[PDB]
RNA sequence: GGCUCAGGACAACGGUUGCACCCCCCGUGGCGGUCGCCGGACACCGCUGGCAACCCGGCGCCAAGACGUGCGCGCAAGGGCGGGCCCCGGGCGAGCAGCGUGACGCAGCGACGGCCCGCCCGGGCUUCCGGGGCAUCACCCGGUCGGCGCGGUCGCGGCGCGCCGAGGGCCCGACGCCUGGCGGAGAAUCAGGGUUCGACUCCGGAGAGCGGGCCUGCGAGACGGCCCGCACAUCCAAGGACGGCAGCAGGCGCGGAACUUGCCCAAUGCGCGGCGCGCGGCGGCGCGACGGGGUGCGCGCGAGUCAGGCGGG
């Protein structure tokens, strides 16, 4: 094609697409790098893109051509098969130039932003449901088994301090003291024994 | 290789296991635990190969999943668990309690024992050493560890351990005239009395013993286990550690088909 | 890479010996720290785990005047002598056994007692004391030492004579 | 675990020692004292894309037996002093291991309690003896032989580096060269003494087209892991991407010379616990070779045929 511009607005949650000539000449967008502000009068912040042959941009390479790189496990553009495996790959079609067949862009500080997408998933951690509802996260009645969720597979709150779990922890501590007490008694017995001998 | 061995070919298995050379390429490899590879028996080789409570490997597993077997008072759910000398072997649902000893041909046998006897174990003191913050420890032939032992216990003595508390109630000193049994070599399994201890600076110390019929034999000090003081603290097989010669063994064999 | 395998040496009669395998991992060596004076310590994973500390750019140490038993923490000022090579003194490289000049301030509270070596009290009266490193900085990441005395002190004082 | 025998002749390998110069997952005993319930974000997944295909990009809601930080009776590594000036228990044949005391340091274990210690198996090196042929290969070596000091290593060591000395080996065959050279347990032959061969079943070693390099891990210098050079092939829109049967079958080539592109985890065992597995098992081809019985006897059988058993996943 020429250039598919994937715009994405996180303030509301939408995604839109456009097109542009993006040919070899002036193009006031050319010469910008990933994570840069432009004024979007021809189509805002660049965040990625694929060129022709579908090679993805990579942050920091500071070139408008492709490059090889030894990519390491944990880094972008690589999915490893064994722990500790690396791989040499090709990247970065441009710092945005005429080559790119795609751009990725995000909108800051607002055709116009209209749609508001719902959040599919609800908070799950026990504190995650106390910051939502303004409840304190410090009490002796933290149970919080309100079940609404608006029937929206996902709930099963985590990190809840129940009564039996409290008993479990207290039991482990009460045994971690018994060990030390019996150990000190045995040490005393042995010292007294050698004293007698 | 590049790492540890996990297999064991059938022809390479220890010869006192009495494994047969057909019916398998592989043999079970004993898991690490209280006993070493050479001087042990995998637990499966008793339940399937010997007593026929199980008849295959897969159905030998299910007996040990539902915990019908106790070793030294604990249920072992592992088929290649190493059981060995002096381990208590008790199957409750059949009410069988055994003690694992050697016969007069260096093989493991099970000796029936009473409920008044299966609550204790004899161990051999292998070493005394200072651990953490300078505390004394003793180690046994079962990979057992005891802190603060009484100062009289020295190496090559044997100790008697209750099988629920895991503590010491009795000890026997290694001396002249003590009753003893040989745990390995080529006099393995027979029982006698110590009549000599010859130390060689730098090298092995040899022990000379004499049977109850007066036959004398020799071995290394790393192979003599004290079972009491002129009277064995435990029960022993019917042969009582007397080994026949090949002619008398042959006449007893001729008499079985007779 | 670097190996300390003996398969690459000649025999004791001078004969060349053949190669019967490729390089094994357990026979590797690494490059030396070349610890500099005047603070980083890197971590090295070793066989079985067993972290090694490898120091670069140490400044201080803990030092002991053994005879009177005065132990303080002091700053190492200069490497002055080394047995192996004078190249290791010119660069102030910290290795085991090198002779250094350390700061006299922490020990000035030891100036009062007499029957204490005047060959140490006069050292303290100035700006520095001669001392010797006793640890391996490349293997444990630390540089501690003791304060010289006896015939050793005199041997090194003549080695550094103004001649 | 399976395959192979290319390399390598004071190696490797076999018996026999040692580590008071060492490292070690799981399992089995121990031990457990450490100057009030936290945070945010990644994948699967939604919405959009690039590309021939290999493979990837952007934005966003979400967990933990994952991380990260941590509530705690001070104690990880390393370091200075604490020995007797014929001769000789904590534990030794052997001054070894702990502890005390002055200084540093602040590690590891703690958000479902484990750092640490003994054993066990396994590994690394290491003592003594054995360990191919050629003299038309008689002298060979120069980190070569020893000493001192540091570095590096899991660890000792010319293992490496600086300095010092001139050593070390040899007709009891050094050094060099050659081998259509893997070692042993063993096998063929046969009075006794011997000769010849050790591809392949067990044990040990080495390799994965040939050189090298490395990450992750307790453990690999791994090739059914990654990176580079070389020699060879593979797809393609020409921009790129990409390979290693000395695994099981199967094919080409070569040679005098060597089988099915089968069925199955039911057994023997191994990993996780219920599965997995061309380990291995069962059939197929198979005059390499072994063992038994026939082609008659004076009148009854076997080889085949068809059924039912038994056996077998
Ligand atoms: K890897
Ligand atoms: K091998
Ligand atoms: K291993
Ligand atoms: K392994
Ligand atoms: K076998
Ligand atoms: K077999
Ligand atoms: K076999
Ligand atoms: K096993
Ligand atoms: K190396
Ligand atoms: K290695
Ligand atoms: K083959
Ligand atoms: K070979
Ligand atoms: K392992
Ligand atoms: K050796
Ligand atoms: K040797
Ligand atoms: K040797
Ligand atoms: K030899
Ligand atoms: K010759
Ligand atoms: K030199
Ligand atoms: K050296
Ligand atoms: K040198
Ligand atoms: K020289
Ligand atoms: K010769
Ligand atoms: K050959
Ligand atoms: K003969
Ligand atoms: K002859
Ligand atoms: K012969
Ligand atoms: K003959
Ligand atoms: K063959
Ligand atoms: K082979
Ligand atoms: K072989
Ligand atoms: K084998
Ligand atoms: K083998
Ligand atoms: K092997
Ligand atoms: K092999
Ligand atoms: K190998
Ligand atoms: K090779
Ligand atoms: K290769
Ligand atoms: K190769
Ligand atoms: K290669
Ligand atoms: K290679
Ligand atoms: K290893
Ligand atoms: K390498
Ligand atoms: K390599
Ligand atoms: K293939
Ligand atoms: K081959
Ligand atoms: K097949
Ligand atoms: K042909
Ligand atoms: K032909
Ligand atoms: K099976
Ligand atoms: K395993
Ligand atoms: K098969
Ligand atoms: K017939
Ligand atoms: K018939
Ligand atoms: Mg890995
Ligand atoms: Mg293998
Ligand atoms: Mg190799
Ligand atoms: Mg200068
Ligand atoms: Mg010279
Ligand atoms: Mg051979
Ligand atoms: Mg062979
Ligand atoms: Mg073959
Ligand atoms: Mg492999
Ligand atoms: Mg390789
Ligand atoms: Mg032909
Ligand atoms: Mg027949």
């Amino acid at each position: 094609s020429f250039c598919k511009v994937n715009i994405s607005n996180p303030v509301t949650g939408a995604n839109k697409s456009l097109m542009i000539e993006d040919f070899r000449k002036s193009q006031t967008i050319h010469g910008l790098r990933m994570a840069s502000e432009f004024d979007g009068a021809a189509l805002f912040r660049i965040t990625g893109g694929n060129d022709a042959q579908g090679f993805p941009m990579y942050q920091g390479v500071l070139k408008s051509q492709r490059a090889r790189l030894l990519l390491r496990q944990g880094a972008k553009c690589y999915l490893h098969r064994r722990n500790g495996e690396r791989k040499r790959k090709s990247i970065r079609g441009c710092i945005v130039g005429p080559d790119l067949h795609a751009l990725s862009v995000v909108l800051v500080d607002a055709g116009l932003t209209d749609v508001v997408v719902p959040k599919r998933l609800v908070p799950k951690r026990a504190s995650k449901i106390r910051r939502l509802f303004g409840l304190p996260t410090t009490k002796v009645d933290p149970k919080d088994q309100m079940l609404v969720c608006e029937l929206i597979l996902k709930p099963k709150v985590q990190r809840v301090v129940t009564d039996e779990k409290y008993a479990r922890k207290q039991r482990v501590i009460a045994e971690k003291k018994e060990i030390m007490r019996k150990s000190l008694q045995q040490l005393e017995e042995y010292k007294a024994l050698l004293s007698r001998m | 290789a590049r790492g540890v061995r996990k297999h064991l070919k059938r022809l390479n298995a220890p010869k006192h296991w009495l494994l047969d050379k057909m019916g398998g390429i592989w043999a079970p490899r004993p898991t690490n635990g209280p006993h070493g590879l050479r001087e042990c028996i995998p637990l499966i080789l008793i339940l399937r190969n010997r007593l026929h409570y199980a008849n295959t490997y897969a159905e030998t597993s299910m007996i040990l999943q539902d915990k019908n077997v106790l070793i030294d008072g604990k249920p072992r759910t592992d088929p290649t668990f190493p059981v060995g000398f002096m381990d208590v072997f008790e199957i409750p649902k059949v009410h069988k309690t055994f003690r694992v000893l050697y016969d007069v041909k260096g093989r493991f046998t099970l000796v029936p024992i009473q409920s008044n006897e299966a609550g204790f174990k004899l161990c051999r003191v292998q070493k005394i050493f200072l651990g953490d913050k300078g505390m004394p420890y003793l180690s046994t032939h079962d990979a057992r560890t005891i802190r603060f032992p009484h100062p009289d216990i020295k190496t090559n003595d044997t100790i008697k351990i209750n099988l629920k508390t895991g503590k010491i109630d009795e000890w026997y000193k290694f001396d002249i005239g003590k009753i003893v049994m040989v745990t390995g070599g080529r006099n393995c399994g027979r029982i006698g009395t110590i009549q000599a201890i010859d130390k060689h600076m730098g090298s092995y110390t040899m022990i000379r013993m004499k049977d109850t019929e007066g036959t004398e034999f020799l071995t290394r000090l790393c192979n003599v286990f004290v079972i009491g003081n002129d009277s064995p603290a435990v029960a022993i097989p019917t042969t009582k550690g007397i080994r026949p010669d090949i002619i008398k063994n042959r006449e007893l064999r001729l008499r079985s088909i007779a | 890479g670097i190996t300390h395998d003996k398969m690459y040496k000649r025999s004791k009669t001078g004969a060349v010996q053949g190669k019967w395998h490729k390089k094994r991992k357990y026979n590797l060596g690494r490059q030396p720290a070349n610890t500099k004076l005047i603070q980083k310590i890197s971590t090295i994973r070793c066989r079985g785990g067993n972290i090694k500390r490898r120091a670069l750019r140490l400044s201080h140490g803990s030092f002991a005047w053994g005879s009177a038993d005065i132990s303080h923490k002091a700053r190492i000022l200069q490497v002055v002598y080394n047995s192996t090579s004078n190249e290791l003194v010119r660069t102030n490289t910290l290795v085991k056994g090198c002779v250094v000049q350390i700061d006299s301030a922490p020990f000035k509270s030891a100036l009062s007692n007499d029957t204490l070596d005047k060959e140490i009290l006069d050292q303290i009266r100035g700006d520095h004391i001669l001392a010797r490193i006793s640890s391996r900085p490349g293997q444990v990441g630390t540089a501690d030492g003791y304060i010289l005395e006896g015939p050793e002190l005199l041997f090194y004082q003549k080695k550094l004579a103004p001649k």
